């Protein structure tokens, strides 16, 4: 259909139409009956309780998609290379890229081969040259992604501050990353958003932590999420063993959004923040909720 | 028999890396020869077992140990457990009536 | 697919080092002598930056 | 007595601390009234993130000690670390010939 | 009828439902009346 | 300390209104009470001065959801062995080995 | 039909009527077969005995509610509105209304997502603009209730009395909450109605507890439901640590009612006394019981 | 069809045409739904996260291809000649070539009898003289192989260098071969092509190792993939035993090539030095892979 | 749709796939956990 | 036919026919030959 | 079910404005000379903030 249009680019760049408008041009057209693909798995937590189980909370679970597409040609030739194609658009180490467009923009999910693909039909494919590919593929990152937005603010002051904008228009919270450029002293916002997962949901509505004066030639990438290290010095040195016991915990809660404020000081030669905001969906598509 | 030689003279291997094979160290003893401590040999130039020149012979020198059981992601093994522990006590007390 | 991008192989590089932090770094590796043969000198009695 | 504190109001560190007396029940005819009034002893907390299975952080209380209840292993144990202790303490007690 | 079904599973014996954490408990028990008796109250 | 008088004379007479005013009262309080308690734990490692002074120097801190499972005990006087496992691509678990 | 009617009051305060009159105007219909819905589930527990098995007692469970819906619209980007509005109105940590209204009037289920929705049918449902979505949601209150009966006695005496009339015309027990002011000394009736679970029934007939005595400003919520802390004064003063193992032990129970007394004394002020009798039921719908 | 044959030749050498053109002249053919046939199984290898499960990794697994033939002759006698000579051709301690030819090349399977084979119908075969066999065969090396590359270079220098240009062009990594003549001491290359297996990949971009010196008569051959022991001497002398702990750590990945360097001292006599490049697939035919 | 098979199962519980020698070990951990830093050094 | 039935539940290992008992006394069996030569004679 | 209903214990409440934006925004409604009656002006002149 024209409302929905499903593409995938592979390990190599290869670029595939399997549904909506041009589906089939390269060959491959998607089947029905795909399982997985919209919503995020997400198992509850529950606990005992006086009136049976009490909740105790979520925990999202990676996307174990199982579909079907098919790879169809005139003459078995030009079909081989359809399939051979087909197949090396996918790989178990790397991932590749499956985008969905609506009216609601493009969100795609990066997605690998969870086991080996089971093709053709019970006789050699050669005989149709029409064949269907039964793929199983997993989301490690189980939410669908929108392109982050990317702010840059450079200063040549020694003290600068800055108001970055910023705003949570998913479903699910994101984490921040910052790249800070040496030598300097920043400031950035841990503001809680009212998340109240470490009780202090309240106290740390204004919170701001203050980095470890970074020296010449030292920058920094902090990110905020729990997959990477917070702190990483581009040239291997141990800021984060300068740092005291502090750490961001906080991500942007959906609907949250306000102008965090940015402090460097201490800045000879200025300095350089750049903060990337990532933008996940739970659905491959949805009207804008606040 | 002493099959680790670590008390020899010529000493032997206490680590190495799969890309530098072996490191050759001798032990050194400090004051009262209670501690001994580990210091390599910068150039190594221990000669070769002649049983290593010799046909059939499979077996590890004590004086040259040759080897390393690799696991990556085609490893021929199933390694299991592989633990590492620090030291405990700085001090000991050993004594009673003299 | 080698048209539109660029290998690491195929790629000119350029590297800097100035141990004025008074620290090595993991990008230089010790040969010969082993590990903690390196060392940075400060070098203060001249007006003069430090020197590995 | 053990306890395993669910979702249950008691918050453990902050309520209740290690060594304080608590009072708690057990849902058995003839003992319903009764409340056994013991320091606590011992509070474990325990998370398991496994997909498979998935514990969140839970706090499990034991109230008073027994050596009676307690398990074979830790009894073992114990007698083991007191017979050492007493071997060295005799070893050291020994006047020499 | 019970020959090659549920009545036969119960011949397989804990083949369908049976738990671990009981008849671990169940062990443990059996090993305690074993040996509490003669460990030393010490 | 809002007496019953001076919360009527708030809500300008309405006993309902004043009582739905303590009653939000008392559930800001609850609610407070099961944030402390359903609050992640902060795991944080720290190591020795590698040049040999004193105090403690800060190494990481691993996140809760990024534990695989973990289990801490508190004992009345007795020795605890605490236990973190960590998936061996986490920055911690690296730095450990 | 007009003799039952199902809405759903979503986390966002969005009104879907599934079923009964008016149901689909907002574009989402009820299907039919929906479980764990009507009576509340109960274990009942057993001992070995002489004879076979003893009763041991009963337990409530959560309820687990499987069920299906179905959004539809001629368009399908307002069929796209449709399903993302009935998205949102779900959630996983905060729970939506379910409310069922019938000639006995209207009682509501508190319920939240237990897992992800699996929406649509094995093609792409922008062809069809009507597409189902199956959910299972999840009440871990697994009782029916509708407004409680709130009852309100202010003094001016410094030592006074009152009796609350109250009667538990469901068919589950129900805990009563109190709202008592400050500064007082409170004596609440603990009841047994003839309860004999501590075996205690008729001993513990016209129990009355002592509160203790609440300094200016510690007005106090009484709730004696086992889900929360009986005793929480509002200036956040430990009323329960001052209140030496003392508890409420027993719920009205159903059939049973009476003029609780509620006794007020040292109140130089004269406070005031709110009880709150929860209307709990196993049913979406049933006649009063006797 | 003739897009595709597919041979076996058994243990004895016998000559069996299953499928393509010529099939069932010897009397067997192959019957359809033949599975693990086409891609090697990969399981892979998942670690929990703050997100669900992250990647931790991929195993290849061996195959288990179950597939029937039917073997047929006008005359039941014959038949028995037929299916005895099929039965003959198979073996569960040795294995059996199975070959897959198409446009892209001959691709070969390595198969062995996992189980006793399940002959016949119900009634006697001797009634048709028609009959089918299922086999359940078993690859312990999954991947579909080709004759390797082979390059000689020899030289009558004591010191000299020679390049040999090495591309994997297939889709899986390869492990290469040495065979290197003596006296003499060696160095070859064990470069990564960027393989952060080890987390050295742009380290060990240039990785060269050499081998102990070799004494008279001791020629060597180097195999670097891991179900063989590394250094074998011709004599049976203990190369390896002498080598230090080293290794060759990396295989050739797919789509890298380059002129890797040999050298060679310290050789009066001048020796010879020979590199086997496998080619293994995952699949009986592919397009070439860049 | 639940009510009735493998989310039954699961309500069963280690009817079917769970295995032996993980809950062994699991078990022997939490011993060891309990009984580790109470045995002596010697 | 295999890939889904009894052949990959034996894949999937001690779901069906396996009981605790053999697997417990195997255990203690293994635990005894490790312990039991080190075990005094008194 | 409700004996009363009662008017919610509405708090304090707080709003700001500075029009440093585009234009004029929704939270501004016009009256009397009907939507789209209202506009930013620079004043640049001056070097001052923007004004409604």
């Amino acid at each position: 259909t024209d409302f929905l249009k499903i593409e995938l680019i592979g390990r190599d760049g290869s670029h595939w139409v399997l549904s909506g408008p041009g589906m089939g041009q390269q060959g491959v057209t998607l089947n029905p009956n795909l399982q997985q693909f919209y919503d995020a798995p997400v198992k509850t937590l529950y606990v005992p309780g006086p009136f049976g189980e009490e909740y105790a909370g979520k925990r999202v679970q990676r996307r174990e998609i199982v579909f079907s597409v098919q790879a169809y040609d005139e003459d078995p030739d030009t079909w081989s290379t359809v399939d051979s194609l087909w197949r090396w658009a996918w790989d178990y180490d790397e991932e590749s890229e499956l985008r969905v467009s609506t009216s609601d923009g493009t969100r795609f999910l990066k997605v690998r081969l969870m086991e080996e693909p089971k093709p053709y039909y019970e006789k050699d494919p050669h005989i149709t040259a029409d064949n269907p590919i039964v793929m199983t593929v997993t989301a490690t990152f189980p939410y669908w992604q929108d392109e982050p937005e990317e702010l840059i603010w450079t200063t040549l002051s020694t003290e600068d501050m800055t108001r970055f904008p910023v705003r949570n228009d998913g479903d699910v919270p994101v984490w921040l990353k910052w790249t800070l450029t040496a030598p300097g002293l920043w400031i950035l916002p841990d503001f809680s958003w009212g998340n109240d997962m470490y009780s202090r949901g309240r106290e740390d509505l204004g919170r701001t932590v203050a980095m470890p004066e970074l020296v010449a030639g030292e920058h920094v990438s902090v990110d905020s999420d729990p997959r990477v290290q917070t702190l990483i010095a581009v040239n291997g040195m141990p800021t984060q063993n300068r740092w005291k016991g502090n750490d961001l915990l906080y991500p942007l809660m959906p609907g949250k959004g306000a102008e965090i404020p940015v402090q460097l000081k201490n800045a000879p030669e200025g300095g350089a923040c750049k903060l990337t905001r990532p933008r996940w969906y739970s659905r491959p598509w949805s009207r804008p909720g606040v | 028999v002493d099959n680790s030689n670590a008390t020899a003279l010529e000493g032997t291997f206490f680590s190495g890396t799969i890309v530098d094979g072996f490191a050759r160290s001798v032990l050194l003893y400090g004051g009262g020869f209670v501690e001994d401590t580990l210091s390599v040999v910068s150039d190594d130039q221990t000669l070769q077992p002649d049983e290593y020149y010799q046909s059939g012979w499979l077996a590890t020198m004590a004086k040259m140990p040759w080897l390393v059981v690799r696991d990556n992601e085609w490893t021929p093994i199933e390694s299991s457990d592989l633990s590492w522990g620090p030291a405990k006590n700085v001090s000991v007390i050993v004594g009673g009536d003299n | 697919p080698l048209s539109t991008v660029v290998s690491p192989e195929d790629s000119a590089v350029q590297y800097k080092a100035n141990f004025v932090g008074q620290y090595i770094g993991p990008m230089w590796k010790p040969m010969g002598n082993g590990w903690g043969s390196l060392g940075i000198h400060t070098h203060a009695l001249i007006s003069e930056a430090p020197s590995m | 007595h053990l306890m395993a504190l669910h979702d249950s109001w008691i918050i453990p560190g902050l309520h209740i601390d290690i060594g304080q007396r608590m009072g708690s029940t057990v849902n058995s005819k003839g003992v319903e009234n009764i409340v056994w009034v013991n320091q606590l002893e011992e509070m474990t907390a325990a998370w398991d993130n496994s997909a498979g299975q998935t514990m969140p952080l839970s706090w499990v209380l034991k109230a008073g000690k027994s050596d009676r209840a307690m398990s074979i292993g830790e009894r073992v144990a114990r007698l083991a670390k007191k017979m050492s202790e007493a071997l060295n303490n005799v070893g050291v007690h020994i006047v020499q010939s | 009828s019970s020959g090659g079904g549920p009545a036969v599973v119960n011949n397989y014996g804990d083949i369908h439902t049976a738990n671990y954490d009981e008849f671990y408990k169940g062990q443990q028990r059996r090993e305690a009346q074993q040996q509490a008796p003669i460990l030393p109250v010490r | 300390a809002n007496n019953w008088t001076d919360i009527l004379a708030a809500s300008d007479g309405d006993e309902w209104a004043a009582f739905k005013t303590i009653e939000a009262q008392a559930d800001e309080v609850r609610a407070g009470h099961q944030a402390l308690r359903r609050a992640k734990p902060l795991i944080r490692l720290w190591m020795n001065n590698p040049d040999g002074s004193e105090g403690l120097v800060y190494v990481g801190r691993v996140d809760y959801d990024d534990t695989i499972r973990g289990s801490f005990p508190f004992k009345n006087n007795t020795p605890s062995q605490g236990v973190l496992e960590l998936r061996d691509d986490n920055y911690l678990a690296v730095w450990l080995k």
